[PDB]
RNA sequence: GUAACGGGGCUAAACCAUGCACCGAAGCUGCGGCAGCGACGCUUAUGCGUUGUUGGGUAGGGGAGCGUUCUGUAAGCCUGCGAAGGUGUGCUGUGAGGCAUGCUGGAGGUAUCAGAAGUGCGAAUGCUGACAUAAGUAACGAUAAAGCGGGUGAAAAGCCC
RNA sequence: CCCGGCGAGGGGAGUGAAAAAGAACCUGAAACCGUGUACGUACAAGCAGUGGGAGCACGCUUAGGCGUGUGACUGCGUACC
C-alpha cells in the first residue's frame, strides 16, 4: 500500500498561496516564506477585530467634543447632561447626527443643558 | 496580420539579447534595420536576420508593402542552459552554463 | 548529431584540509 | 451605516490672521497646532487634513514667563563631527524670531507625511502684516 | 540493500551533512526504514463463534426469504444451457446452489455460469451464503446442514 | 566580502536602469552616391563627402 | 549628539488639601452566535427540553473527527454527450475540508457500507533534480613582440602566400 | 515554395481526428525567466502585515453608495523552529 503524496501536498500549498495573493516578493511566490505570512494575518486579524471596536469610539468621541464646544459645552459635561436628562442616544448615532444635523443636535446640548442646570 | 519569425537556441544569453531587442520595439521596420546595422553588438547580427527574415515571410505568403510594417512585438526568453565543466585551483571544478536564448519577432503592416 | 552530452560530468571532490589556521589559541 | 470621511477633494479650510503679541509661546502654539489639524471641526477625521490656514504676525514679540527668555535652549546637531550647536531663546528671537513659534507646533503637531502637511498651512511672519492680503483671512482672538 | 559501508565522506570538516551508509533510508535508493517481511494474516475463531455465525445469517435469509427449499435439486447431462433454462424457469438468477451430494453434473454444468455456484453441504462457508441474492438447498441438504450445527 | 541577504529582483532592476543602449540615429548622406553611413565615415561603396576616396 | 520630565511645552500644564465631571481592558452589562457538565426526571433503550454552571494552555492523559493508497459488497454504476491530472470559477462546513461548474486533457473512471496500512512534512549543516543570487560582476592561464599587401573566403587579428 | 552561410533556425503549403502529438515528440505543476493591459510610486524612513481608509480603473450597482482590481493618507504591529 505504497501512497504517493504529489496530489495531495499541490492542493494544501495552493490553499495558503491563494490566502497570500497580493502580498510582497517572496510572501506571495515562495510557500514557505508565504505560511509565515498568512498566520501573521491571522493573528493581526484576531487582534484588531478587538481594536476596531475600540478605534471607532475614540472617533465618535472626538467628535462629538467638537460640535459640542461649537454649542459652548466640553464634552464632559455634554454627556453627563444627557445621562442625568436619561438621554441614552449612543456616541455612534450622536456622532452622525454631529455631521448630518446640526441643529438637531443643538437641540440635544440644551436637553442636557437644562438638566445639568 | 501579425507574422512571426523566430531564432530558437540563439548562442547569446537573454540578458545580452535584450539590450538590442530593446533598440527596435514600436519601430518601423526600415528604420529598425538601420539602427541594427550600426550597432556594435553581436546580438545586433543575430536578431537583424530574423527580422529580415520576418520581412520576408510577410511580402512571400501575403502581406507585403516592406514600408506598413512595424515591429509591433518583440521579445528575448531563455532557451536551453548547455553544462560544462571549468577546472579552478586545487582540484575544484566549476559549472559553466553556455546559455542561449529564444528571439521572437512579430511584425503587421496594420 | 547533436548528442549534447560531451560531459561526465563526474564532478570532482577537494579534499581535506590546505589550512588549519589559528588562533585562540590556549 | 458607516461613519462620516472627509474627502480632501470637498473640504473647506479657511483662513485666518493671529497676533502673537504678548501670548505665551507654547500656549499659543497648542491652539495653532489644535487648529492646523482641524482639532475644531466637527466632520474632523484623523487621516485627512480638514485644518485651517493661520497666519501668525508679530513672532518676535511672543512672550514666555520665568527666566526662560535667557536660559531656555534650543539644541540641533549638524550630522557631523561635533554637531551639536546651541543658541537661547534671546538668540534664537534675535536671529529669526519666525522660528520659535514655527518649533513648537512643529512639536506639537502629528508626525509623518499629513503631519508634516498641516505645518505647510501656518504661515508666520516676524513683521506686522503679510501678502496673504487676496486670501481675505478673519481675525482671530486665539 | 546491495552496496558497501564505506564512509560516503568523514565525521568531519566537509561543509556537508554527515554521513555514515549509502544504503541510510533518508538516501536516495536503499531507503525502506521498515521493510515487510511475508506474513500470517490469518484469525483464529472459537469453534462456537463460528457455529453461533453460521445459525445467525442462516436464520436470517429465512426471514429475508432468500432461502429456498426444494425436494430435489439436480440436472440431466452436463450442459451449463441446460441449467440456465431450469433457473430461468424457477425465476432465478443470482443463486447459490447446495445439494446433498457433490453432484457432478450438476457442478460442471454450472462452472461458466457466473452467477450460479455449487456445494455440497459439507463444503459450505460463511460469505457464500451472503454473496448471493437467493440460495437454493435440498431437502437432503437441510438434513446435514442441521446435523452440522445443531 | 560577501552579501548577508539574497538581494532582489527589483533592486536588480534598478541597478541595471543605465545599461540601456543609445541609438545612432546620426547617419548621412553622400551627395554623389546617395548612400546612408555613419557621419564622418566613408560609405560601403567608398564613397566620402561626395568625392570617389579609395576605390572598392 | 541636547540627552537623568518620552517629546513639545509649563510660574503654573508644578506640590499640598477638599470637592464634583469624564476617558479607560479581551474587566463587568447588553443583544447575536457555538460548545462541555452536572440537578429537575417529560420522555422514561433513549432521542429531548427547562433551568444552574464551565469553555488562558507548555509536558502529558482522555474523547471525537478529516483525508490519501489499497482489499471487499466490485460482471454493483459514471463514462468518447469526455474520466483521472492540470489550470481556472460558484457556494457552504466550526476544521481536516466539502459540494457546484468555465477552459486544456485526452482514458479510463468509481456512491455507500466494510477492512489493511510503505497514512498525511518546513526546519533533521536531511537525499536526488531544476533554478536563482552575488552578476552579465571577477578571469581569458610567461612582461617573446609584432606591422602591411594579396588570397581564398557570407564575414579575416588569429587561416595560406 | 520562401527568408536563410548548397547553414542552424524559422514562415508558408501538405500529411495527419488533433502538430500548443512534429523527433531536448502522452499530460504536462511550481521555483525561475518572459512579453501584454489595469492601478500605484522621485519630501518620503523600519517582520512590509492588519484595522480604518480618500482617489482612480473595470464589471453597470445591468435605475438604487453592489462584484473585482488597484489602493494615497492614517491607527495597531521586533519572522519561524
Amino acid at each position: 500500500a505504497r501512497v504517493k503524496r504529489g496530489v495531495i501536498a499541490r492542493a494544501r500549498h495552493k490553499k495558503i498561496l491563494k490566502q497570500a495573493k497580493g502580498y510582497y516578493g517572496a510572501r506571495s511566490r515562495v510557500y514557505r516564506v508565504a505560511f509565515q505570512a498568512v498566520i501573521k494575518a491571522g493573528q493581526y486579524a484576531y487582534r484588531d477585530r478587538r481594536q476596531r471596536k475600540r478605534q471607532f469610539r475614540q472617533l465618535w468621541i472626538a467628535r462629538i467634543n467638537a460640535a459640542a464646544r461649537q454649542n459652548g459645552i466640553s464634552y464632559s459635561k455634554f454627556i453627563n447632561g444627557l445621562k442625568k436628562a436619561s438621554v441614552e442616544i449612543d456616541r455612534k448615532i450622536l456622532a452622525d447626527i454631529a455631521v448630518f444635523d446640526k441643529v438637531a443636535f443643538t437641540a440635544l446640548v440644551e436637553k442636557a443643558k437644562a438638566a445639568l442646570a | 496580420m501579425e507574422t512571426i519569425a523566430k531564432h530558437r537556441h540563439a548562442r547569446s544569453s537573454a540578458q545580452k539579447v535584450r539590450l538590442v531587442a530593446d533598440l527596435i520595439r514600436g519601430k518601423k521596420v526600415s528604420q529598425a534595420l538601420d539602427i541594427l546595422t550600426y550597432t556594435n553588438k553581436k546580438a545586433a547580427v543575430l536578431v537583424k536576420k530574423v527580422l529580415e527574415s520576418a520581412i520576408a515571410n510577410a511580402e512571400h505568403n501575403d502581406g507585403a508593402d516592406i514600408d506598413d510594417l512595424k515591429v509591433t512585438k518583440i521579445f528575448v526568453d531563455e532557451g536551453p542552459s548547455m553544462k560544462r565543466i571549468m577546472p579552478r585551483a586545487k582540484g575544484r571544478a566549476d559549472r559553466i552554463l553556455k546559455r542561449t536564448s529564444h528571439i521572437t519577432v512579430v511584425v503587421s503592416d496594420r | 548529431e547533436q548528442k549534447l552530452i560531451s560531459e561526465e560530468d563526474l564532478f570532482s571532490t577537494p579534499v581535506w584540509i590546505s589550512q588549519a589556521q589559528g588562533i585562540r589559541a590556549g | 451605516m458607516k461613519t462620516f470621511t472627509a474627502k480632501p477633494e470637498t473640504v473647506k479650510r479657511d483662513w485666518y490672521v493671529v497676533d502673537a503679541t504678548g501670548k505665551t509661546l507654547g500656549r499659543l502654539a497648542t491652539e495653532l497646532a489644535r487648529r492646523l489639524r482641524g482639532k475644531h471641526k466637527a466632520e474632523y477625521t484623523p487621516h485627512v487634513d480638514t485644518g485651517d490656514y493661520i497666519i501668525v504676525l508679530n513672532a518676535d514679540k511672543v512672550a514666555v514667563t520665568g527666566n526662560k527668555r535667557t536660559d531656555k535652549v534650543y539644541y540641533h546637531h549638524t550630522g557631523h563631527i561635533g554637531g551639536i550647536k546651541q543658541a537661547t531663546f534671546e538668540e534664537m528671537i534675535a536671529r529669526r524670531p519666525e522660528r520659535v513659534i514655527e518649533i513648537a507646533v512643529k512639536g506639537m503637531l502629528p508626525k509623518g507625511p499629513l503631519g508634516r502637511a498641516m505645518f505647510r498651512k501656518l504661515k508666520v511672519y516676524a513683521g506686522n502684516e503679510h501678502n496673504h492680503a487676496a486670501q481675505q483671512p478673519q481675525v482671530l482672538d486665539i | 540493500v546491495t552496496g558497501s559501508g564505506k564512509k560516503p565522506w568523514r565525521q568531519k570538516g566537509t561543509g556537508r551533512a554527515r554521513s555514515g551508509s549509502i544504503k541510510s533510508p533518508i538516501w536516495r535508493s536503499g531507503g525502506v526504514t521498515f521493510a515487510a517481511r511475508p506474513q500470517d494474516h490469518s484469525q483464529k475463531v472459537n469453534k462456537k463463534m463460528y457455529r453461533g455465525a453460521l445459525k445467525s445469517i442462516l436464520s436470517e435469509l429465512v426471514r429475508q426469504d432468500r432461502l429456498i427449499v426444494v425436494e430435489k435439486f439436480s440436472v440431466e447431462a452436463p450442459k451449463t444451457k441446460l441449467l440456465a433454462q431450469k433457473l430461468k424457469d424457477m425465476a432465478l438468477e443470482d443463486v447459490l446452489i447446495i445439494t446433498g451430494e457433490l453432484d457432478e453434473n450438476l457442478f460442471l454444468a454450472a462452472r461458466n455460469l457466473h452467477k450460479v455456484d455449487v456445494r455440497d453441504a459439507t463444503g459450505i462457508d460463511p460469505v457464500s451464503l451472503i454473496a448471493f441474492d437467493k440460495v437454493v438447498m435440498t431437502a437432503d441438504a437441510v438434513k446435514q446442514v442441521e446435523e452440522m450445527l445443531a | 566580502a560577501v552579501q548577508q541577504n539574497k538581494p532582489t529582483r527589483s533592486k536588480r532592476g534598478m541597478r541595471r536602469s543605465h545599461d540601456a543602449l543609445t541609438a545612432v540615429t546620426s547617419l548621412s548622406v553622400d551627395k554623389t552616391s546617395g548612400e546612408k553611413h555613419l557621419r564622418h565615415h566613408i560609405t560601403a561603396d567608398g564613397y566620402y563627402r561626395g568625392r570617389k576616396v579609395i576605390a572598392k
